[PDB]
């Protein structure tokens, strides 16, 4: 019987918790490194909110919509990309490696009990995503309320 | 129009809802031989009971045990939680009951005008049974992993699902066209 | 002895469950995408992600392309990201669970055609239906065309 | 001794040829349904040229510039992006396979010969898009001296 | 025995010739876009393609990661078409071999922090580097701009 | 790319020569080179309908092909059945010369009825077609061989009559929209 | 986030507890739950210097890590060498320590002589080194101890330090451009 | 300054010329154990010759034998075809040409200020010159592969590469800079 999380066997939890933390450290440095300069005020979109959504989309693979056009911002974005690089492909080939030996050994097809916590995340985000909005949406509109 | 998306938002609705209803009360979940009573044979399984097919003892339904303790074994508490969610079928209840709340917010809606927030509210129900009905069939796949069919039941469950999430996109479509009228008319 | 391959052999790495799992999950995802994005008037579009975006929007993101656009809210920007980590995980299984499976042989080579004859059908039909609704769309507009005069 | 062309080992020659003539065929509908209709002229960028480039950046799976807009093109674009999914997936997969049942048989990092043909490949359509930059700059060169 | 991974043994999987050989090919294709896309004055610039530019645009193709532009002439695009062809195999080289290795045992767990601490040094090290430019950024332009006044 | 008179004769020349080539690959027993028996194993010249013999004993035998052979065939599943009568009768690449001579046809047509310009977009609609039909019917034939060889002329013959026909289309569907942007440029002025 | 001085002193508090917890962090041992010795096998609680006994016979008896053990430690390379004598000396935790010290004396001392806007933008360089200090120093622990085993509190304690460093090195940033934009706003009129 | 960044680009591109034709000349490209005037002992060889080191027949250089026919075996036309493109060492020493006839175009440009047509040129050599000397590592690391260290003599090839491609980019800015600038007069 997999485990709900079993999609982060092939990587150990340090592996993780240090890619969180190395991530939150590259948005920030972008940040700092984007907007820390009057001389560059901005030109760039790049604030704390759109550096953490570049670093996750390089993270996924997804260029979303921005690139950093400084010199260490760019700097940044290629340490980033290399790191995402060798993690995404450390993981493929781990789970590679897992599926392999285990089809060795002494039904094939992975079946959705091998995934179920990527299912989960999903939902639980799109929840949150909701729910998110709709308390956006009537402080916005309790604002206007009072306002008028 | 206004109109026919105010009954193609009903029916829709109303669809959804009667297949959702039929999928959780009916025993056509799944095609698995097992035993009668409790020898191999063919039954059909739901969410409670399964009934043994083309057997010496066709016709009798036997209620599905969610715990199967016979040997005693814990395990993991996910495995648990997994059994205790699933036995409850919490979330395809609870999907029948957002589509019937949203139902309720889409016929409440013609007596209140100029109150747009309940066709949102009933859109923001389709799509919270929706990814109920997404979350219940993921749960129901898993505990029956931990030769075999579907029957039309699930496929009831699955195009429910289908034509929730459409309704939404009609209702917050509904609701959007609501506000732009409201603005335009201020703008005159 | 080894059975000539299936012609829709291409999903097999995949439960058929997880490839109904995974449609369902993007038809919700683009529904969560699109009510999310346009849904409040105080963002009013300033975005660009109605139901037909959204959905290309999610069909993108599931192939690893990225169409033109990018959600810009806080919710939107959630959807997005688990989205992405979904897509990852799942494509990530995918190629692991067809390279176990191509290593070991149960009861290696160049792949076959007959290995994708599958997706080469699917390919063919796919351009088959948009020429037959270019078609369509073309017929219905000149007879309005011709309507209006 | 490997191969020059090794790297196309994983698939068969006649996987590569129907993929040449997938792509060719997948422009030319996306070229049909982009620009037939007088009445969508035009507001789509999607020439005979332009379609070619996104087939090839969509099956290398690097989105260019552009993306359909027509129902059609967005058909079209999303069965590409599905038959290069499972097309890359496959080779990825069938190479891996190779590597393994190859590193089991009784150094071991990949050495420059096995990819030496598409390191050829490269540098060939580098000088070839050189080239073609200096004929098109001779030839508006000598269509302005004709000009003057 | 099984010794305890190297710090930079992430890049086994592909030899030192074929990085080394990445890097110039890297350097060159970057060299070769940016002459293709802005040597002619009959395409004056219309494109975004500096040296700067195509540096990132190579980067971004080699990590599969993307760009904010695109070639638009027939030599920049027969670049970028071979350069994502060049991308494509090497990638999935890189990763069918760490998976050949990770599967065979020469003389499985779960990757440890061992195996991939050398890429976390050198992305605390690009991030310290990015921070020091722009510092020295930040005071040259100070004291220029004192100069001025 | 050009003008008009020389479009419409590079047009016409090309779907003509795509149209002989789809018509000798269709007629032609040389599309794959391999060892069997034309009546022991020995190497053979086959296509789409009959397998002649090569530098055997009688060279020169052909035999048609056996698509559904007795003595045990041990059965196939309904789409493998499906695909063998696909490739048994040839459907697509039948259908394949039919649309490019259903297009030819049009072509010729073209030069009446000049008012009618979707004549040349029907043109088109029906070499895209045909260019599809193509490739459909190599994927076809390809997978039912197999299961040593090489392929025919004949077989390249369909390879690039298929290019062929997707080039013309390409530019006849050109002078789709440049008649129409005569009909616009016309008529502001 | 909203205001000048709200967010002076959420700066300040955010800097002084995450200085606590580093110092606390370097300053216990208990960083990772593993067994091993004390002076047989049985459970322990270790950290940057010495490692305890957990419910032993000698409880309460802790004993200087090893290092360099003898013995035949076989040796290694250069990277070895050189990753075990940073993980002995913990130089990254305490350069982590240092920064933070110099971030909060430059955030406090930014109240004297409020002229100087440069001070708080040398608090937010200082927050955000001490922040990928921290990172360093977390790898290279975890890397020395993977060379069952949980960490303790003081191992989480600095986690959150990073964490809360990072934050606070946000908004040290972030009031160093609102006070550019003040002065921009004042030069316009 | 303009004249400022031909200096730099004529100096750049004489010690890319020297460092490249140091490559081809010297020996120490590779260092490995080998045979020596055809025992086991570490040599050094480069494109030429292998020349035997701290050994008793120390300092005597053998010249490389590209075809190894002792077993009078051919396999595949590749391999030979890539033995011969490495034994005549084409592409580094056409590589020394495009450098060279990219030196004689800069020096040239003096003489003719009008023509801008040939810094262009200059830097189409150079960057020719970068591409074939990676076509040429790349063969010579190919046919070497079918314990071993690269000398400097090796380096100073990629460190020429590097230096050529930079000269190459600063060529070409000339090159823009002269057709700007003569837009900009004929303006006003």
């Amino acid at each position: 019987k997999p485990g709900v999380f079993s999609f982060l066997d092939p990587l150990a939890y340090e592996i993780w918790m240090c890619i969180v933390f190395a991530y939150i450290g590259v948005s920030v440095v972008l940040f700092l490194v984007s907007r820390f300069s009057p001389y560059e005020w901005s030109t760039n979109e790049f604030g704390i909110f759109n550096s953490l959504w570049f670093s996750l989309g390089a993270f996924m693979q997804q260029g979303c919509d921005i690139s950093p056009r400084s010199l260490s911002g760019r700097i940044v974005g290629g340490v980033w990309w290399f790191f995402t690089l060798i993690i995404i492909s450390s993981y493929t080939a781990n789970l590679a490696a897992f599926l392999t030996v285990e089809r060795m050994v002494s039904t094939s097809a992975l079946s959705l009990s091998n995934v179920a916590g990527v299912f989960y995340i999903l939902v639980g985000g799109l929840g949150l995503a909701m729910l998110v909005a709709l308390i956006e949406f009537c402080y916005k509109s309790r604002a206007e309320a009072k306002r008028m | 129009d206004r109109g026919v998306q105010m009954l193609l938002t009903t029916v829709g609705a109303f669809a959804a809802f009667s297949l959702m209803t039929i999928a959780v009360g009916t025993d056509y979940w799944l095609y698995s031989r097992g035993v009668c009573k409790t020898e191999e044979v063919m039954t059909h399984s739901g969410l409670w009971r399964t009934c043994c097919l083309e057997g010496n003892f066709k016709g009798l339904c036997k209620q599905i045990d969610h715990f199967p303790e016979d040997a005693d074994y814990e395990a993991d508490t996910a495995e648990y939680f997994l059994r205790a969610v699933r036995a409850s079928s919490i979330f395809p209840i609870l999907s029948v009951i957002l589509l019937f709340m949203g139902g309720l917010c889409i016929a409440a809606s013609e007596f209140y005008k100029t109150r747009h927030n309940i066709i949102l509210s009933a859109g923001i129900f389709f799509v919270s049974a929706g990814l109920s009905n997404i979350i219940g069939i993921i749960v129901y796949i898993s505990a029956n992993a931990g030769s075999y069919s579907y029957g039309w039941s699930f496929y009831f469950g699955a195009l429910s699902f289908i034509i929730a999430e459409m309704v939404g996109v009609l209702a917050v479509h509904m609701f959007i066209d609501r506000h732009k009228q409201l603005r335009a008319t201020a703008r005159a």
